[PDB]
């Protein structure tokens, strides 16, 4: 779902702050949601994950 | 052997020797060893010796149709990762008529208690290129066999002289490590190949 | 033991040289030349990072191949008199290859953190880039060596399991637990490598 | 020149493959397909005025491909004659 | 700007991708040929079927050649340290992966040629193990293709 | 989920091997100015096939 | 005089590494070759059991 | 700028290309010679037919000679370190790939010539395995040419 | 004005050419002599005829001596570093190629002289394999001459 | 002026010329003595005739001594670095060629005296092989003389 | 006014104190376990009585842990090079003395349990020898404490 959502959402203009799903999955497992680095893919990501 | 240039402040403070000292403006070279080492009237004015900052200013009056001044600016300070003061020739500064040309000095560093030595502390690429710039400059320098001590100078003698010449350089180190990994891999492979054995008998 | 003699001679000579070199540098007051700072710093972070990625992939593949041959020799030897080994004990090979799959995954994750500097002066390269190179190298070492050891261990256990199955069918199902335990080590190495390169940023 | 039917079959299948693929490659080169630009033997001078030089080189490579296709057609005919002999 | 020695690591990466893959494929070919020779004295009809491990060792060599050619065609005079060391890493990956995959293919094939000689059913099992052994070197090649084009 | 990456691994390998085969075999027969290359393409394509 | 430094050549690293590793390789090759010849099979195995 | 020592790597590339290829070819020739000598005590008629592995080892040596002379005919005085590294890499690739191919040809040819005294039908299998071993040296030569003539 | 240390690699090339070639010739002579002595106890008439591999090893030593004399006559006080590296590379190539060729000659000559005692028809095969082995030293000499006189 | 450590390499050349020639001669003498003992256990009449390998090893030692004395007499305090390198190369050449010749003579003499204990007709072949082994030390001497006199 | 690499030696002292003591304890436990397993097949009743060597090796490991924790708590950011060297010396002393004691305990425990299977009276002698072996590690601990609490 994350892969498809990123494909449908992020485009060239938002390229700069496009998150990496690898890092986001690692952080999902590690509970390591940081306040720095790539931003959240969508609102409520911390809670849902 | 011409004597080193010795800037004294109550005692020899900055000693500077250079087997050859040549400078070029618009590719017009000129030797300055005879006008620098041994001359009793050297225009050393403008020099300065802090406790932790030294500036050796050698000025030549008729050079290239103007009074030119080469200022070697070194600084020594306490580095926390050791208890030892280290000194580095921070830069070089050539003042011609109402102008300044700056040269970075790359690898002139070493313990304060030890002078520094290097063959070809020069701006030419063929000769080490320890004097460097990113802004193209009309000046070039070559201090063949350059030895300088600005701090912890006692008497007339250069202390022991840490020098630029090393057993290894960064490129040699990278190459040696890469070749070492490849030698390990090739040794593993050659071992496994040499371990190949052929059958001594065949089925009836 | 000619080759081992050569290796032992090289090792002894190198470390005797190192001992005497260190004694000389310390005693002659030339320690300031032994600049480990200058070594680690001038040595480009790219060397460390790319050696790390290469090791992460290569050592994982080395362990996978080691285990695969260790267990396939036994599988094929046992199957000459009981061919069911070939059909059942392919799981050991599957584990040995999952080791290499972890290797490539971590190679990708490490390589995703690479980026040029456009700087050569250490102060310009900065802590971020130097630590990035060092941590990518360390993560590559961790994943590659843990995967190597896990693959060799699973291969040994799988050869044992195949030999035991060649004599009694109901033993492989119980001996696969050892394979699972040996497999856990590669996962541990992957987790540690990911933790190491979590906050790694070259640029 | 009698020869093995296996060799004749291999020759005829290779001839058919070569004819079809080389004819298609020639047609694409002649159409000037940009995908095959790397295969054109052009030089630095060819980028001077316009694309006509690169088009001419495309056509030359297409002619090479058609010549190869014709040679493979002759080879396939030889293989078919050998098959008929066998 | 860039050090005059920057191209050394890329050149050595191409050389490694070729050499270590060649050594691995040579070990595979040698072990498989030893097995085939030992087997053939009694089962001549299995030589062609049993020549597969040699072919897979050749495939390892082909992966090595491919990555070496890529790096050798990517080398340039102004090659930065970044590209040079990326190519060094790709070369190490391909070379060592092909080395290990060739070792595994050689050992497994030497075992399985003799095994299939005795037990015909073991042929498919030997092939199954060998494809894994080969895709180890393939994984090396994949990482090399990622790196040398990072 | 990791091992299903063998799909991408083998696909990329097949694509790269085909590309290198093309560029090393029939690029030779295609990158020839002289019309005499049409004869060389014969053997070069036999090797390619 | 003036305790001048020894006029080390700027390429010391390059020449030292070249000589060190070239001579190490040559010495290792000589050692390996001499070892192979010394430990070479005596060749009179057809005669060992006749004399002994 | 084009240091005095830049030519060392090219010279060692030529030397390595000759040396390691010669070592591989010598290994193949020597092992195949021992195999032929053992075989011919009982099958004299195959001495001349079984010299093929020696010929393939010699072909490995010929690859080495080709690359070594090719490098030696490109060593100008002011050779850039980049070009010298290219020549060193080409020499290493050709020499060590030929070394591995020589190991493979020696092992395979010795085993094949010794087993063909038993099974005449193993000759074609031995020839195919030797071809697969020789293509390793040929890949080394291809990469060496791509590099050196870059 | 040239470095004072440039002649080191030239003298090392000469010494290596005469040393590794001498080692290879010594191995060939020793192994072939052991084989000849083992044969002679039963077939004395084959001593003179079987001395051939010793002659091949001697020719390898002669290649080494020739290249060493070439270098030892090309040395000069102001020898440039490029020429000195060329001499070192030629010496390495000739010496180590002669080393491998002499090892191959020794192994092949021992095996073949032992076999010819049992199968007289193996003499020509031995001669052909020894020629193939000597051609490796010949290649080393050719590359050494190219590099040295370059 | 010249570096103060220049004479070191020439001194090492002399010392090596003596040392490695002595080592080769010692190996030859040891193996020849073992063979002479094994032979004399049954053929005392050949005790004196079988000392020839020992004489040849001694001649190799004489080559080493000659080159060492020549270098010693040529040494001087202000020996130019180039001359010192010449002397070192000459010394290494003579010493290691003599070591190889000593290996060859030792193995050949051992096997050959053992054989001549049983086949008198192998004596002449033994002399011929010993000559072909001593010519290696002679070649080393020639190269060392060229380098030293130069 | 102290180097920031000063703590490296003390940290290595603690790490060595634990590591080498653990290696010695592992050797002792492994050897004694092999001995106990070998002797338990025939004489099961002696397992608990014979578990002594494992206990002694564990005590060695505890010595190592004690010194390691002492060093770790003595560590500090501005640890003078003198105290850092003292802790390195204590760590090496305890670790390697415990390593030697672990080797001694392994050998003596193996032999003692295997013999006590055969000779019941040997138990007390084995205990005495194990006590001496443990006393070695105790000496190491004493020296390490003296060095680490100066
Ligand atoms: C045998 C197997 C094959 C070999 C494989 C192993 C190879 C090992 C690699 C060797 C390289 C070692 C680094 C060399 C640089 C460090 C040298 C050093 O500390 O001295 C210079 C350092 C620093 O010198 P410096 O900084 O004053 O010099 C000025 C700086 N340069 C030269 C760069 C311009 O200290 C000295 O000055 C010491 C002078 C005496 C030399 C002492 C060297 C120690 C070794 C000598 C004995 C040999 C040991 C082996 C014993 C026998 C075998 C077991
Ligand atoms: C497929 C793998 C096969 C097995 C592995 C074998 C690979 C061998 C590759 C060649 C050796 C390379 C070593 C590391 C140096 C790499 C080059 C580099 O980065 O240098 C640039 C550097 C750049 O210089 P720099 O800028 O770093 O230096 C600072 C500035 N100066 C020099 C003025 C002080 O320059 C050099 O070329 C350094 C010299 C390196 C010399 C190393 C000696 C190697 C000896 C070869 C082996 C022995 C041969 C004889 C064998 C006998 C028979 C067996
Ligand atoms: C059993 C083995 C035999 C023992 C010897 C082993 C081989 C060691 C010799 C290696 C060759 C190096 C010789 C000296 C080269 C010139 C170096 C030089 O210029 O020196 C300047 C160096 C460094 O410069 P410096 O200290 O002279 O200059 C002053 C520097 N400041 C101001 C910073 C203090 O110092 C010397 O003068 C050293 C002179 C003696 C060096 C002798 C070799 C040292 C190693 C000896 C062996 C060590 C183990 C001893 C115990 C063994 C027991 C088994
Ligand atoms: C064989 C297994 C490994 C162990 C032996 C080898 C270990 C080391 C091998 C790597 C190369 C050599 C490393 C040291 C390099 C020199 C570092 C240097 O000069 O800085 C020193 C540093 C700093 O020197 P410094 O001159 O800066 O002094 C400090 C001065 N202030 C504070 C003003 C800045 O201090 C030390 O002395 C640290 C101790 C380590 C150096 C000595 C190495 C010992 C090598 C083993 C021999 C031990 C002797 C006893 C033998 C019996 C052993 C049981
Ligand atoms: C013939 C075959 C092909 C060629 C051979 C290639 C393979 C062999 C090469 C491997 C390396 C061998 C030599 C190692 C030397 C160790 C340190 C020497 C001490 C020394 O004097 O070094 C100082 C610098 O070192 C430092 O700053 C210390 C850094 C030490 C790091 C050592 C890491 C690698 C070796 C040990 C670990 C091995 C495992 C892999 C990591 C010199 O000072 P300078 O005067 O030049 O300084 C200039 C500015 N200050
Ligand atoms: C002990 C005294 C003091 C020694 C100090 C000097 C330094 C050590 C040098 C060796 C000293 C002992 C003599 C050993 C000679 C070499 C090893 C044995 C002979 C040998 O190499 O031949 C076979 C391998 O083939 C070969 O000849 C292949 C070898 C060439 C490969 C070169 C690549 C390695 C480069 C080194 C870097 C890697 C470092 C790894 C740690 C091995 O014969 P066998 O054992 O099968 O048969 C049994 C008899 N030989
Ligand atoms: C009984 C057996 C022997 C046991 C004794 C221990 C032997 C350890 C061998 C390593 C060498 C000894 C350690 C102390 C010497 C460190 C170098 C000091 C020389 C020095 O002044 O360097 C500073 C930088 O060093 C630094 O800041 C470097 C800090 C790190 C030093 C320790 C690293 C050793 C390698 C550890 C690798 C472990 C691998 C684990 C798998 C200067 O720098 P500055 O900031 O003043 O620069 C000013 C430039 N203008
Ligand atoms: C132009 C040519 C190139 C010039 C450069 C080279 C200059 C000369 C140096 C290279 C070596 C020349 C001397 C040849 C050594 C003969 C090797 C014989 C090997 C052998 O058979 O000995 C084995 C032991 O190996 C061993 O013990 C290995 C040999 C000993 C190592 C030699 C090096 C000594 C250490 C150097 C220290 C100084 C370094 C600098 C500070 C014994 O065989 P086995 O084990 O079966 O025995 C069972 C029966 N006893
Ligand atoms: C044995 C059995 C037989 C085997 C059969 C195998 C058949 C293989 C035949 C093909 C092989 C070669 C592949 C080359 C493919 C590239 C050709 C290509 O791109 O085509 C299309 C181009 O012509 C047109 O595209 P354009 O001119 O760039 O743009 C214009 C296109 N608009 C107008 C649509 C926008
Ligand atoms: O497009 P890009 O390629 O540029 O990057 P992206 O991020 O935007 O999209 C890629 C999307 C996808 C995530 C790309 C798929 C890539 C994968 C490397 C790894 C898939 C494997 C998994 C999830 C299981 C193996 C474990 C792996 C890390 C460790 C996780 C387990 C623990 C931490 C316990
Ligand atoms: C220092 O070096 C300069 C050159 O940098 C030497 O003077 C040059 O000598 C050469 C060779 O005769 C001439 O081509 C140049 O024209 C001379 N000078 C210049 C400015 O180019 C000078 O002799 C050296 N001085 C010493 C060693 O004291
Ligand atoms: C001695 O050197 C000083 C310092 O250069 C000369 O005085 C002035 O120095 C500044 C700073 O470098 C220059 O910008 C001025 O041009 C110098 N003035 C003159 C008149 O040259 C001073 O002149 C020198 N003294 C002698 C006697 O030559
Ligand atoms: C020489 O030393 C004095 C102190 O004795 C330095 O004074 C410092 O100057 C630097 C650079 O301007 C300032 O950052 C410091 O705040 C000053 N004060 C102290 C107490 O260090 C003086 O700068 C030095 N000389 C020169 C020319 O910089
Ligand atoms: C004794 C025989 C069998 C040796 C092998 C044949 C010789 C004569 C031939 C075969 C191919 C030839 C090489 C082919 C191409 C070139 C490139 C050219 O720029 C220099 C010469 C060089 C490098 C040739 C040298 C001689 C060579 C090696
Ligand atoms: C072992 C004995 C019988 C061999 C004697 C052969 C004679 C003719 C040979 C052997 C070595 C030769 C010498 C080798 C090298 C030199 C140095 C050169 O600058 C002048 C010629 C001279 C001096 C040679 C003269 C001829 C010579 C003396």
């Amino acid at each position: 779902i994350l892969i498809f959502y990123k494909w449908t959402a992020y485009d060239a203009h938002s390229s700069r702050n496009a998150p990496s799903l690898l890092i986001h999955f690692i952080n999902m497992f590690l509970f390591s949601y940081p306040e720095s680095g790539n931003a959240m893919l969508y609102s409520g990501q911390k809670g849902i994950q | 052997i011409h004597p080193p240039v010795s800037y004294n402040d109550t005692a020899p403070r900055i000693l500077f020797w250079a087997q050859n000292f040549s400078v070029a403006y618009k590719d017009e070279w000129k030797d300055l060893t005879s006008l620098t080492f041994g001359v009793e009237n050297l225009n050393l004015t403008g020099s300065f010796w802090n406790d932790s900052f030294a500036m050796l200013s050698l000025t030549y009056e008729p050079l290239f149709g103007a009074t030119v001044t080469f200022k070697f600016i070194l600084a020594s300070r306490f580095y926390p990762v050791s208890a030892r003061y280290w000194f580095t020739m921070e830069r070089l500064e050539i003042h011609s008529n109402g102008s300044v040309a700056h040269f970075n000095v790359s690898q002139v560093t070493g313990p304060s208690i030890y002078s520094f030595h290097c063959e070809y502390v020069s701006s030419l690429s063929k000769k080490g290129s320890l004097l460097v710039t990113n802004v193209p400059s009309l000046w070039q320098m070559t201090l063949h066999n350059f030895q300088i001590q600005a701090f912890n100078v006692t008497g007339e003698q250069f202390s022991y002289a840490s020098d630029c010449a090393g057993f290894f350089s960064p490129g040699i180190w990278m190459g040696l490590l890469t070749t070492l990994f490849m030698l390990f891999i090739f040794t593993y492979g050659l071992h496994m190949i040499l371990s190949l054995k052929t059958m001594d008998r065949f089925d009836d | 033991t000619g080759l081992e003699l050569l290796y032992l001679g090289i090792f002894v000579a190198f470390w005797a040289c190192m001992i005497v070199v260190g004694i000389c540098y310390t005693i002659f007051d030339l320690g300031f030349r032994f600049d480990v700072a200058w070594f680690l710093t001038e040595t480009s972070p790219f060397m460390w990072s790319n050696l790390g990625i290469g090791l992460a992939i290569s050592l994982s593949v080395v362990g996978a191949a080691w285990g695969i041959y260790i267990t396939g020799s036994s599988i094929i030897g046992g199957g000459v008199k009981a061919p069911r080994i070939k059909t059942k004990n392919l799981v050991s090979i599957i584990f040995c290859e999952a080791v290499a799959i972890y290797g490539i995954i971590m190679a990708i994750v490490i390589s995703n953190m690479a980026e040029p500097f456009s700087a050569t002066d250490p102060k310009a390269i900065g802590h971020r880039n130097y630590h990035a190179g060092y941590s990518m190298f360390g993560a590559g070492l961790t994943v590659g060596l843990s995967n190597l050891f896990c693959g060799v261990c699973v291969g040994i256990v799988g050869s044992g399991a195949a030999l035991a199955d060649a004599q009694n069918p109901s033993l492989f199902v119980k001996i696969l637990i050892v394979e699972i335990f040996g497999s856990a080590i590669g996962l541990f190495g992957v987790i540690v490598a990911i933790l190491q390169t979590s906050r790694v940023k070259m640029g | 020149l009698c020869c093995g039917p296996k060799l004749a079959a291999c020759g005829i299948v290779l001839s058919a493959w070569g004819v079809i693929m080389l004819i298609m490659l020639g047609i694409f080169f002649n159409v000037h397909s940009a995908v095959l630009i790397e295969d054109v033997p052009f030089t630095e001078k060819d980028f001077e005025n316009g694309p006509q030089n690169i088009y001419n080189l495309y056509e030359q490579v297409s002619y090479n491909c058609f010549i190869a296709a014709g040679l493979y057609l002759l080879l396939g005919g030889f293989s078919f004659c050998q098959v008929r002999l066998n | 700007n860039n050090p005059e020695y920057s191209s050394f690591f890329g050149v050595m990466g191409a050389s490694s991708a070729m050499v270590f893959s060649a050594m691995g494929a040579a070990y595979g070919t040698a072990k498989s040929g030893t097995g085939i020779a030992a087997m053939s004295v009694m089962r001549p009809e299995l030589i062609m079927k049993s020549i597969i491990p040699v072919v897979m060792a050749g495939i390892i060599a082909i992966y090595g050649l491919v990555v070496a050619v890529l790096i050798a065609n990517s080398l340039t005079d102004g090659i930065t340290l970044y590209r040079s060391f990326l190519q060094l890493g790709a070369g190490l990956s391909v070379g060592l992966s092909g080395l290990a995959a060739g070792f595994a293919i050689g050992i497994v094939g030497d075992a399985g040629v003799r095994g299939t000689a005795q037990q015909p059913r073991l042929f498919v099992g030997m092939i199954l193990i060998l494809i894994f052994a080969e895709v180890l070197g393939l994984y090396g090649l994949i990482v090399a293709l990622i790196l040398s084009t990072k | 989920t990791a091992s299903y990456l063998r799909l991408w691994a083998l696909s990329l390998a097949h694509a790269q091997l085909s590309e290198v085969l093309w560029t090393m075999v029939i690029h030779i027969g295609l990158h020839v100015r002289s019309l005499a290359g049409g004869l060389g393409l014969f053997f070069i394509f036999a090797a390619f096939a | 005089p003036y305790n001048l430094a020894y006029k080390y050549n700027l390429e010391y690293s390059v020449v030292f590494n070249l000589v060190l590793w070239i001579m190490t390789g040559l010495a290792l090759a000589v050692i390996i070759t001499s070892y192979n010849i010394w430990n070479m099979d005596p060749g009179y195995d057809s005669i060992i059991y006749r004399m002994t």
